[PDB]
């Protein structure tokens, strides 16, 4: 977008007979668009050319000449290998689209404060939620396996590392003896769920 | 920049007065023709009613 | 890499063109003002006329 690159500065505004034309010139043939733009067209303003910005493999020239000249310009300047865009300075299209790009990052940052203490919060009790419901999951899971009265002996293990062999051995020859064959991912001696966190 | 403004300048307000000059002449010309053409019918007028007085 | 003399002419060729443009626009402007003054004088000077021949 030009709208960081032109400035009000650059143009002849409310011209009775000129048109300002934005030339895009190689590097290898800035020099030469220096010079060459003067004769693209007839009845070119002496000395109005300049360079308006630079960039590193082409720079970006304006140029002001007759409107009807416009044509001219544009084709030999296709002829010459230049890139010619057609640009309009407008004040109020340009500011009007700094104004929506500051406001829209403005208003972004704004909800993201708020968005994300928001979400933060609903996440946390999202989580505690996971945690009630499996713990009732466990709870009815228990009473289904083993009967009533419901007082059980449940905890909540945090293995060691490599341990998950040993914690295996120790907990199927703390249950498996006191209950049957009949009960892995279907059949283990307690009630049993993955918290993954 | 300041040659190809000044020139523009120039030409912009060398053309501007020929084409108000113009239109301010034809507004100047057809309120001259309106005012001719209402003399020549009121003579037209007055000497029809002379000779209507004439007839009655 | 021009003189002075190349530019100078072009840029007051640029000039006297727009300068000419503005004065063949306030020749057509003058001749429409004589069109104009003629229209308005025959439609005006017509249709009174008629109101009188009318009338008397």
């Amino acid at each position: 977008s030009l709208a960081e690159i032109v400035k009000k500065d650059d143009f002849v505004l409310d011209s009775e007979y000129l048109v300002t034309l934005l030339v895009v010139v190689p590097k290898l043939n800035h020099n030469d668009w220096i010079k060459q733009y003067e004769t693209l067209a007839e009845m070119v303003v002496p000395r109005s050319s300049n360079v308006l910005s630079e960039d590193q493999d082409s720079y970006l020239c304006n140029v002001t000449l007759f409107k009807k000249a416009v044509d001219d310009f544009r084709h030999k300047a296709r002829e010459n290998k230049f890139i010619v865009r057609d640009f309009q300075y407008n004040e109020e299209e340009m500011r009007a689209d700094k104004e929506e790009m500051n406001r829209l990052s403005t208003d972004k940052k704004k909800q993201f404060g708020p968005l994300v203490r928001w979400l933060k919060v609903n996440f946390s009790e999202a989580f505690i939620a996971w945690i009630h419901i499996k713990a009732l999951r466990v709870f009815v899971e228990s009473v289904l396996r083993y009967g009533l009265p419901v007082n059980f002996q449940a905890m909540l293990l945090q293995p060691n590392k490599k341990s998950v062999k040993k914690l295996r051995e120790v907990l199927h020859e703390l249950y498996k003896h006191l209950d049957s064959s009949a009960a892995q991912q279907e059949y283990y001696p307690y009630v049993y769920y993955k918290i993954d966190c | 920049q300041s040659q190809g403004i000044q020139q523009l300048l120039q030409a912009e307000k060398r053309a501007a007065e020929k084409v108000a000059d113009a239109r301010k002449r034809k507004a100047r010309r057809l309120k001259q023709a309106k005012e001719e053409a209402q003399m020549e019918v009121e003579q037209y007028r007055r000497e029809r009613e002379q000779e209507f007085q004439s007839k009655q | 890499a021009l003189s002075d003399a190349d530019v100078q002419k072009q840029i007051k060729h640029m000039m006297a063109f727009i300068e000419q443009e503005a004065n063949e626009k306030a020749e057509e402007i003058d001749a429409k003002a004589e069109e104009e003054f003629n229209i308005e004088k025959g439609r005006l000077v017509q249709t009174q006329r008629l109101k009188i021949m009318e009338y008397y």
